[PDB]
């Protein structure tokens, strides 16, 4: 009743509807998941909406970016807002390195990005960012860290997370077993099986041109690296063969 | 001008001369160097008189405002910070060397502030043209944990000698005693032909009564 | 944008609908009078009664002075009145600073009306709901009297009344005022008009305030009558 | 207490014919008394029928040539024709006068062929003033060679006179002048580039000079 | 810079009476007098006066600024300004331009009202070009003739005195001081201010 | 129309936005309790997710969740409300403390910090283009006189001192419990008082929430003259104290 | 984006100012009295539970060494106005080197309130200040309003049932009332308006004693006065 | 003015004279010695202390973790394991930046000593202008130190014990004071180790 | 900014088969004091790129910060190995920076050398970059190598060998007299050793503790410091 026309107005029940609408919009966009393993962490993104388009190059639409070559950052929402937030993260890292001659700790970067996102939800003229972001990292000593920031501006730490379409089914699959003891290389099979099962739009032919993959593990010397085809294809084929039976 | 400061048993003592000069001549024979900052903090400086007075008033009123807002006894460290920041902001072009004395929750303490903005806390010090003589006497006679009477006697010894030695300082001797509770300001502490009517000629006159 | 008030916007008939409401509010304030005589200018007014505990001494709520030769009276909101009085004093002293001479009244009224017009045209800020009666004296034109309003309109007058019941007071002024008059007769006429507009046969010494500006001995000065003086004045009026 | 001006030295020569222009330049970059490198061209191609040579601060001339090329490219993009030599000359004058109080340490010669097949040379100064001429020289060797070109072309103080001049003779004369400057000057250079602009495009040749 | 257009102002106190005197010279290029009417004393309030010495343009500008401020304060408060408030405001104004200041060294002279009846206490003070206020309670001098005025006042001051004696002393001191300065002099003006009245006079000074 | 869409008075003098922000703070249903004794002050809260669109998942590091921060080594804080609002408020408090230290040369006092934060909240309430930060909080510290001090602030910018206070739902029913416990206390070594205050806070939170308060589900911190730093007690000692209460 | 949220309505009346006045009319009452040799500002704070400390919340402040103030309305607005009043007094002292006159400070605060009523994007202050003081021109007691218009009073009351309190105060008041008698009358008026039982920690009082610093009476003094 | 710093095994030592307290405590495990202009040094010290407090507060994690006379004072580190204490490198580099951006006026030489978990004990030298160099053996600054340079070079060892470094630094400062005419007063020394910091003064 | 205080001596960079070789002494003199005798004066921007140094230390460090963060930004938005900036790119960038600073009259008291490989057809190192942590050499055509000079006043150029500082007189003479084309690593090292020995004998600011770096198909290699045989 007029309490949802601005992000700066509180509802009679004490609730910002303009942010719940952003949450609903995000929940309908492509789905992205990320989890941690012994060797490292794997981030996967599923661009199921673009299956209608038959003119996009194979694996050209990538939703996984990196900062400092050792921190994976991904999103699930509007492309423009996500790009803006990635550039802000890069700028924050640049200022940190200029000031202290050292890479920004992850738990500070997540806080800064959360503040930046939240700063856009308390004015009437600005439009709040419609995107949910995941930032993760891994090192041999401190093991993997995963954080998830959301439009409201809340950052929480996870041992595995999924956002977007069918997030509930994917999460149910992830907590099926403990992945803190599985290796990064053999987790790809389970990821592929989950994306095949939960999503009802992708099939055998869609798995090699719509899903983006990356990890930060010991094989990559704990630095960001997109998974190459020679590794992905065997696991994809094995997963589809297992499903078919 | 001679300014001296000393820290005595749970107290502070400041002393000064009462002579100001406009070159090789003396303008005022009973000037007042000691300035009231708060009920437990005082200052006394040398340099440009206008800069000294303006900065002292500014600091006093800002300290009073801060005390009212915070409802806490003023502290010498805050004043030191204020002077240092202000002077450093002006590149030292506002030449005013100050001795600041106070008794805050941390006990009595004396600071010396220099024109360029640097500060240093000391148990006793002196500034001005006669600073050398007064500080010589202080260092010769000064001791720790003195009595108020002994402190005042030494404060004279210093300022009084500076008066008798340096040409740029003279007149009476002002002194102030600062305690955690209450203070004292002894201004004159020590202090060491008519023409017939119509003589002058005039060529005009006009009387206007005031309403 | 959704909450905009539409302040500086012409009405379907070209009135802005805000100066109208401001003037309507003006019509509800206490009444103020203004006369010009052969000995000075008078700005007798009527005091609004709030309670019996207000300090009678001094406490002038209607008439103020902007300079030794200019003084006016208010018939609107008191806050806007005060800030406009401050602006008028600033303007008069700035003119004196620039030209080393006292400002003619026309210049000051022009400036204040210009600021009112600026507030009426630019931005989305509401207009000032105050109307003055600036009166004074200067060598160029002698005794003068004007009358402003929220629109920034001003006009000269020889005798006027503004505020509530301004119609009856103006009728009395037109019926009785003369081209030349002694200061005493001017004060008597102002008191009569104040009494008639108030619908009271005899004014109460505690309900009115009077003042006048005169160029006696080549030095213009203002006098604000105090309770005893107005008491003697009303005694004289009752006698006549 | 730092002076932001150093003369890198060098020489640029320009001559005009009925329907062609020749612009020669050294290829030496140097400091007060030592040489940075033996090859640093000073002639930058602006259009298909217009080139510019400069002498002075190497950084300044490089930046000026790049900026002028950008302006010309933008003009072509937004107007759909190549600017004429007169337009380029006026634009260069405006650019140079823009920095009237921090002027470029660059003396410029602008050579080209008008739309009517006329060789045009414009000689500038460090602050913006320019004037058309039939022959010019800039750099260290300016004072040295300018009298030679004056005698050859204008041919004053002479009674017999001889105005029969063709492309080959002009090229040979330019080579002789640059060789003389190299012999009698220290900042001149060691290898020179000769650009020839004619109705049918432009060409570039290279000549070897002394190395001292 | 002060030699250009030199000047001299003096002020002395007595018993329920004050006096302020000044020279009346306006010159150019130091050694050329242009006018003999430029008065260095400006009445600022019914019982407050300020004597300005130094560059004439700075004197006029400072006088105008002070008049503006004083008139504003008086109108706003609906009462006369106090000497202490005037002195403090003058010091603040002078310090406001510590860098690129007003090349004027003024003095303030007047009455301090002790309300209770009312009492009149003489009030005097002199300033530097930055506002180095210093109360003196006694003779106060300012201008290129500072040294001569100091000497004369030291030799002649008689503590509290009748207004006649005060006028004689101040006039003699000023006349003696001015006769020893070449760039200052050319007439003198003396105002004797008392609660009842003010007497302004011009002395028969050495107009040469 | 729009009488309550902005921080505008509306009829009968009611800024409804203030009440809606306070109710949003209440809806988070996170309880925090602060209690001061002598030379010691204890602040306790629950280690749980707030109430919003997102729900807690199995793969969530429960140690990371916390409702207590610290503005400075000596000055501690506890916020409750919208997560982003809480983060912004703690960052503003940190900034104010740092600027106060820079501009005054000595560490700020929790009272002044609460007053300044209340001033910012007042500025937010005054203007229209600023949304209200729905995050209430408590601050605890020790003053120059070596005594504890505990203060509370709400979205209305009304900072007030306390000797025992609660943020969250059922505050009205919890004031009685706090009063009863404090009265029982009124009827000791420098460290025994610390233990007494800690057990009092834990018991108060247990009574208000009315269940076990698993040691892994609560977080407690204390400032005292013995330490003077806002150090939060570890899980083992919290469990030991809870067992003692039983 | 900066437009006036307060606008004239048909017949004017500045509705927002009326709502601010309504807010003021519902807050805790506070009154003041001008006596022969002093001024008093008193107010009532609602009986606090055992968890509040009256030492942390203060409805009586002091702007200068001679000027006291009390309010009735929004605490945050009161705090900000108090800070700005202190700043204004400090700058006046810096310029003229003396204690700021009561009338001048009242003028500055009224101008600030008026500007806040006028400017765009803001809403009027929701309190009603009350300033008492002493200066060379005797004693003074002024009242500010949300509209920004000040009144010069001899004895006044603000807040809930302010009309009844004003009538009662007028019933028993004199121009030559002693300071102690004024304190007693203030206590009686507050007790009558309270509609309950009063005691220490339930009332607050401040007094300007002749040429003495403005003083906020402590708990024991008011307790003794209550008997 | 003489400033000397020596890295011995498991710790670091910093020593200074007293003529015009030149060692300032930026943090419980981070000290800095200043030489040159006094006002510039003091202002920069205050600024960097502000920055250090800011970073120390910022990098604090969320949840629970880790479940003559020789008058001397000892201070035990409050933050065991250096969970949030700022790295010495960050402090040194921010100071370097601050000096660089104002090198046209700022003229002061600083020596940073401290202990970190990442890189253990460290010693940095920030020279005139924005120049920062990490010294593994020792650092020297001020007019006096020039007289002892060679001496230090001769008597330094790779892995010295606490008493050896004590004596070496004390003798170095004493010789600097003896030769240099602008250095004097009692010697102040600070020892920063892995789990505490102890500051003492010698009046010889 | 206002004048050199702590300065480097000189650097020598020459291109040879298998890549480029750049040498510099490890010393920073504080006037005539020689305070620091172990300083890294040859930095690395990325694989196939390194930056020289002869001048004030603070400005060199600031420029190193700028260049390394530009490389970080380049990597952040990199998708193909052809996206990596070439030595020409960084050389032009530093030239622009120097020109702007000159126009502002606040130069960097440095003489920079930017040297690397501007071709990506020889190795696959840049397809998977590793900033933290770290076969046979491939002959490189001299056209694929790049060495660029940058002066205080912004003057810049490219050549087959570059030297700065006092090396511009001794080492430059030796190179011009003896430098050959496609010389093996041993010959290049011998020539560099002769040049640096000559500098050590007739240069007060020089020293014999030498750092030598090689940019080749295997990337950037920091050889262990060694003392000149003398």
């Amino acid at each position: 009743a007029g309490y949802d026309l601005s992000v700066s107005t509180f509802s009679p029940d004490g609730r910002l509807y303009q942010v719940e609408y952003i949450y609903k919009s995000i929940n309908n966009n492509n789905t992205a998941l990320c989890l941690e393993c012994k060797d490292g962490i794997i981030c996967c993104c599923i661009n199921s909406n673009m299956d209608k388009n038959k003119m996009i190059k194979k694996n050209s639409y990538n939703r996984i970016y990196h900062v400092n070559n050792n921190i994976i950052i991904t999103y699930s929402g509007f492309d423009g807002d996500a790009r803006n937030i990635i550039d802000r993260a890069r700028s924050e890292a640049n200022t940190y390195y200029y000031n202290f001659h050292t890479n920004i700790p992850l738990h500070i970067l997540v806080n800064r990005i959360s503040l930046y996102i939240h700063a856009y939800t308390l004015y009437w003229h600005m439009r709040p960012f419609a995107a949910s972001i995941i930032i993760s990292s891994f090192n041999e000593k401190d093991k993997g860290d995963i954080y998830c920031i959301e439009p409201n501006g809340a950052c929480y730490k996870y041992s595995g997370i999924v956002i977007g379409k069918n997030k509930e089914m994917f999460k149910t699959e992830i907590e099926k077993k403990d992945y803190k003891d599985i290796n990064v290389r053999d987790a790809i099979e389970d990821i592929y099986k989950f994306i095949l099962t939960s999503d009802d739009h992708m099939n055998k032919n869609n798995l090699q041109n719509l899903v983006n993959f990356s990890w930060i593990c010991k094989e990559s010397s704990y630095e960001f690296q997109n998974i190459h085809e020679e590794i992905l294809t065997p696991a994809l084929n094995k997963a589809v063969e297992y499903i078919e039976k | 001008t001679t300014i001296c400061g000393l820290v005595c048993q749970n107290a502070v003592i400041l002393g000064a001369d009462t002579r100001a000069t406009e070159g090789p001549i003396v303008a005022d024979k009973n000037c007042s160097k000691l300035h009231y900052i708060s009920k437990n903090i005082w200052c006394a400086g040398a340099g440009v008189a206008g800069d000294l007075e303006h900065t002292t008033l500014w600091l006093q009123h800002n300290v009073e405002l801060h005390r009212l807002n915070t409802n806490t006894q003023p502290r010498v460290s805050m004043c030191v910070s204020r002077l240092t920041q202000e002077l450093f902001k002006y590149q030292g072009y506002k030449v005013c060397a100050i001795v600041l004395g106070g008794v805050d929750v941390n006990g009595p303490q004396l600071y010396g502030i220099h024109p360029h903005g640097s500060s240093c806390l000391l148990p006793f010090t002196a500034l001005g043209s006669g600073s050398l003589n007064a500080m010589a006497v202080l260092e010769a006679k000064y001791r720790d944990n003195m009595t108020i009477e002994e402190g005042k006697n030494l404060v004279c010894e210093a300022i009084c000698a500076g008066i008798f030695n340096d040409l740029g300082s003279g007149g009476n001797v002002d002194i102030c005693v600062i305690t955690k509770d209450s203070y004292q300001h002894i201004r004159p502490y020590k202090e060491p032909t008519i023409y017939p009517k119509g003589t002058t000629p005039i060529l005009s006159e006009k009387i206007e009564y005031i309403k | 944008r959704r909450y905009d008030s539409r302040t500086t916007t012409f009405s379907p008939e070209g009135r802005l609908y805000q100066v109208e409401y401001a003037l309507e509010a003006i019509n509800n304030a206490s009444i103020t009078i203004g006369l010009i005589t052969k000995d000075g200018v008078i700005l007798g007014a009527d005091k609004v009664f709030i309670s019996k505990l207000i300090d009678k001494a001094n406490n002038y709520e209607k008439i103020y002075k902007i300079d030794k030769h200019i003084f006016c009276g208010v018939a609107g909101l008191n806050a806007d009145a005060n800030i406009l009085i401050n602006q008028s004093r600033l303007y008069a002293q700035r003119y004196l600073y620039n030209y080393n001479e006292v400002q003619p009244v026309s210049q000051l009224v022009v400036q204040i009306c210009d600021i009112k017009q600026s507030y009426t045209q630019y931005g989305g800020l509401r207009p000032y709901g105050v109307s003055f009666l600036i009166g004074g004296y200067d060598t160029k034109d002698g005794y003068q009297l004007y009358h402003t309003d929220p629109s920034g309109n001003y006009s000269g007058w020889f005798a006027t009344a503004i505020g509530t019941n301004n119609l009856t007071a103006s009728s009395v002024l037109k019926q009785e005022w003369k081209n030349d008059m002694t200061l005493e007769e001017g004060l008597l006429l102002a008191l009569k008009t104040l009494a008639k507009s108030t619908d009271t046969e005899i004014p109460k010494s505690e309900k009115i305030e009077l003042a006048y500006l005169t160029n006696k001995d080549g030095e213009v000065y203002q006098k604000y009558l105090t309770e005893k003086e107005i008491e003697e004045l009303i005694k004289l009026y009752t006698q006549k | 207490r730092w002076y932001p001006y150093i003369d890198n030295g060098g020489t640029v020569i320009g001559l005009t014919g009925k329907d062609y222009v020749i612009l020669a330049a050294d290829t030496r970059l140097s400091l007060s008394y030592s040489i940075y490198t033996r090859f640093c061209p000073k002639i930058s191609k602006l259009t298909d029928k217009c080139i510019i040579g400069s002498s002075g601060m190497q950084s300044d001339i490089k930046t000026l040539h790049s900026l002028l090329q950008k302006k010309i490219q933008l003009f072509v993009l937004e107007h759909s024709h190549y600017p004429d030599i007169h337009v380029i000359a006026r634009l260069l004058c405006v650019i140079l006068y823009s920095r009237r109080f921090f002027p470029y340490y660059a003396f410029n010669i602008l050579a080209g062929v008008d739309e009517n097949n006329k060789g045009v040379l414009y000689n500038y100064d460090s602050v913006g003033s320019y004037c058309e001429a039939t022959h010019s020289c800039v750099g260290s060797g300016s004072q040295l060679i300018l009298p030679i070109l004056d005698n050859r072309v204008e041919q004053k103080n002479q009674l017999i006179k001889n105005t029969n001049f063709n492309l080959g003779d002009d090229i040979n004369f330019v080579k002789d002048a640059i060789t003389s400057a190299t012999e009698r000057d220290i900042y001149t250079g060691d290898k020179t580039l000769i650009y020839v602009i004619d109705k049918m495009g432009i060409n570039v040749n290279t000549l070897d000079l002394k190395q001292d | 810079i002060y030699n250009y257009n030199g000047g001299c102002v003096l002020g002395m106190s007595g018993s329920n009476c004050v006096a302020i005197a000044c020279d009346l010279r306006l010159g150019a290029n130091t050694f050329t007098t242009v006018s003999t009417k430029f008065s260095k004393i400006f009445k600022m309030n019914n019982n407050v006066y300020v004597g300005l010495s130094g560059l004439a343009t700075d004197i006029q500008t400072l006088y105008e600024i002070l008049r503006y401020r004083v008139n504003l304060y008086e109108v706003r408060q609906d009462a006369e300004m106090d000497v202490e408030c005037f002195a403090n405001m003058l010091s603040s104004i002078l310090y406001s331009n510590r860098f690129s200041p007003y090349f004027v060294n003024p003095i303030v002279v007047g009455f301090k009202l002790k309300h209770y009846k009312v009492n009149y206490e003489p009030y005097l003070t002199a300033y530097d070009l930055i506002g180095a206020k210093c109360e003196t309670r006694d003779f106060v001098v300012n201008g290129v003739t500072s040294e001569q005025l100091f000497g004369m006042c030291e030799s002649l001051y008689v503590k509290d005195q009748d207004e006649n004696g005060l006028f004689e002393t101040i006039s003699q001191c000023l006349l003696s001081a001015l006769d020893r300065d070449c760039i200052s002099g050319w007439g003198a003006e003396v105002l004797v201010l008392t609660p009842e009245k003010i007497i302004k006079k011009k002395l028969k000074a050495r107009m040469d | 129309m729009y009488d309550r869409h902005l921080t505008i008075f509306s009829p009968d003098g009611n800024l409804y936005q203030i009440e809606y922000a306070i109710k949003a703070v209440k809806n988070t249903n996170i309880t925090s309790v602060g209690v001061k004794g002598e030379n010691c002050a204890v602040i306790i809260s629950q280690k749980k997710m707030a109430t919003q669109y997102i729900s807690q998942d199995k793969l969530l590091d429960y140690n990371n969740i916390t409702n207590i921060y610290n503005i400075t080594d000596e000055i501690g804080c506890s916020m409750v409300g919208m997560p982003g609002d809480c983060l912004s408020m703690v960052y503003k408090a940190r900034s104010e403390a740092s600027e106060f230290l820079y501009s005054n040369g000595y560490n700020v006092n929790a009272e002044t910090l609460c007053r300044n934060i209340c001033d910012k909240i007042q500025v937010y309430t005054q203007h229209a283009y600023m949304r209200l930060h729905a995050c209430s909080g408590m601050i605890i510290g020790i003053d120059e006189n070596n005594k504890p001090e505990l203060f509370k602030f709400d979205p209305s910018g009304f900072c007030a001192g306390y000797r025992a206070c609660v943020i969250g739902n059922k505050e009205q029913e919890s004031i009685s419990v706090l009063e009863r416990l404090l009265e029982k206390r009124k009827k000791e070594t420098i460290d025994e008082d610390i233990r007494n205050t800690t057990i009092l806070a834990i018991e108060a939170l247990q009574t208000i929430l009315a269940f076990d308060l698993k040691a892994s589900e609560i977080e407690v911190a204390i400032v005292s003259t013995k330490n003077r730093n806002f150090t939060q007690i570890s899980e083992k000692e919290i469990d030991n104290y809870l067992t003692y209460i039983a | 984006y900066s437009f006036s949220l307060t606008t004239f309505s048909p017949t004017g009346k500045l509705v927002q100012i009326e709502y601010a006045l309504n807010r003021v009319s519902s807050s805790s009452p506070a009154l003041g009295i001008r006596a022969k040799n002093g001024v008093i500002i008193a107010t009532e704070k609602k009986s606090p539970n055992e968890l509040i400390e009256e030492n942390s919340i203060f409805k009586i402040q002091q702007i200068s060494e001679h000027i006291g103030i009390v309010y009735a309305g929004m605490p945050g607005d009161f705090r900000v106005l108090l800070k700005r009043a202190r700043k204004e007094a400090i700058r006046y002292s810096l310029q003229y080197g003396s204690e700021i006159l009561v009338k001048e400070l009242v003028k500055i605060i009224a101008s600030i309130v008026q500007e806040f009523t006028q400017t765009g994007g803001v809403r009027p202050f929701g309190l009603s200040l009350l300033i008492c003081g002493v200066d060379v021109y005797g004693y003074h007691l002024y009242q500010i309003d949300p509209s920004g218009c000040y009144f010069n009073w001899m004895a006044t009351c603000v807040g809930k049932d302010y009309q009844n309190n004003m009538s009662f105060l007028e019933k028993r008041y004199n121009k030559d009332i002693e300071i102690e008698d004024a304190i007693h009358t203030a206590i009686l008026t507050l007790k009558e308006s309270y509609e309950g039982v009063l005691n220490e920690k339930n009332i607050e009082i401040g007094v300007a004693y002749d040429n003495k610093p403005f003083k906020i009476l402590t708990q024991n003094e008011i307790k003794d006065y209550l008997i | 003015t003489t400033i000397i710093g020596i890295i011995y095994d498991n710790g670091v030592m910093l020593a200074c004279d007293s003529r015009t307290r030149k060692i300032n405590r930026i943090n419980e495990n981070l000290y800095v010695c200043r030489s040159g202009a006094s006002a510039h040094s003091q202002k920069i010290i205050e600024i960097i202390k502000h920055y250090c407090v800011s970073m120390k507060n910022e990098n604090r994690k969320k949840g629970r973790f880790h479940e003559n006379l020789v008058t001397k004072n000892k201070y035990f580190y409050e933050d065991k394991f250096n969970d949030y204490n700022p790295l010495v490198e960050n402090v040194a580099h921010i100071t370097k930046k601050i000096i660089y951006t104002n090198n046209n006026f700022l003229s002061c030489a600083l020596i940073f000593g401290g202990y970190d978990k990442i890189k253990k004990q460290q010693l940095y030298a920030v020279n005139l202008n924005g120049s920062i160099i990490e010294k593994h053996d020792f650092a020297v600054s001020g007019s006096g130190s020039i007289y002892i340079q060679s001496y230090l070079q001769d008597k330094y060892k790779k892995f010295m014990t606490k008493k050896e470094c004590f004596n070496l630094i004390l003798n170095c400062v004493k010789y600097a004071m003896h030769n240099d005419n602008s250095s004097g007063g009692l010697i102040r020394i600070v020892n920063i180790t892995k789990s505490f910091v102890e500051e003492f003064t010698v009046v010889n | 900014t206002l004048g050199p205080v702590v300065t480097g001596t000189s650097v020598i960079a020459i291109k040879y088969k298998h890549g480029i070789m750049i040498a510099a002494d490890r010393k920073a003199s504080y006037g005539s004091y020689a305070k620091f005798q172990n300083v890294e004066r040859i930095f690395k921007i990325n694989n196939k790129t390194v930056m020289g140094f002869s001048g004030e230390l603070a400005d060199a460090q600031y420029l190193h910060e700028l260049l390394t963060r530009k490389n970080i930004n380049n990597l952040s938005e990199k998708k193909r190995k052809e996206d990596m900036y070439t030595p020409q790119h960084y050389h032009s960038y530093v030239s622009r920076v120097f020109y702007v600073r000159k126009n502002r009259i606040d130069p960097l008291f440095n003489n920079i050398i930017i040297a690397g490989i501007n071709s990506q057809k020889y190795d696959n190192n840049d397809d998977n970059v590793l900033l933290y942590t770290n076969e046979e050499y491939k002959e490189i055509h001299k056209d694929d190598l790049y060495i660029g000079f940058v002066d205080m006043h912004g003057t810049n150029f490219c050549d087959d060998y570059i030297t700065t500082g006092y090396a511009r007189y001794f080492a430059l003479t030796l190179l011009r007299d003896h430098y050959k084309d496609n010389m093996t690593e041993e010959e290049a090292r011998i020539l560099i050793n002769e040049c640096l020995r000559i500098l050590y004998f007739r240069d007060a600011t020089s020293s014999n503790f030498i750092q030598i770096v090689k940019v080749t198909s295997k990337g950037v290699e920091y050889e262990e410091p060694y003392i000149l045989p003398c």
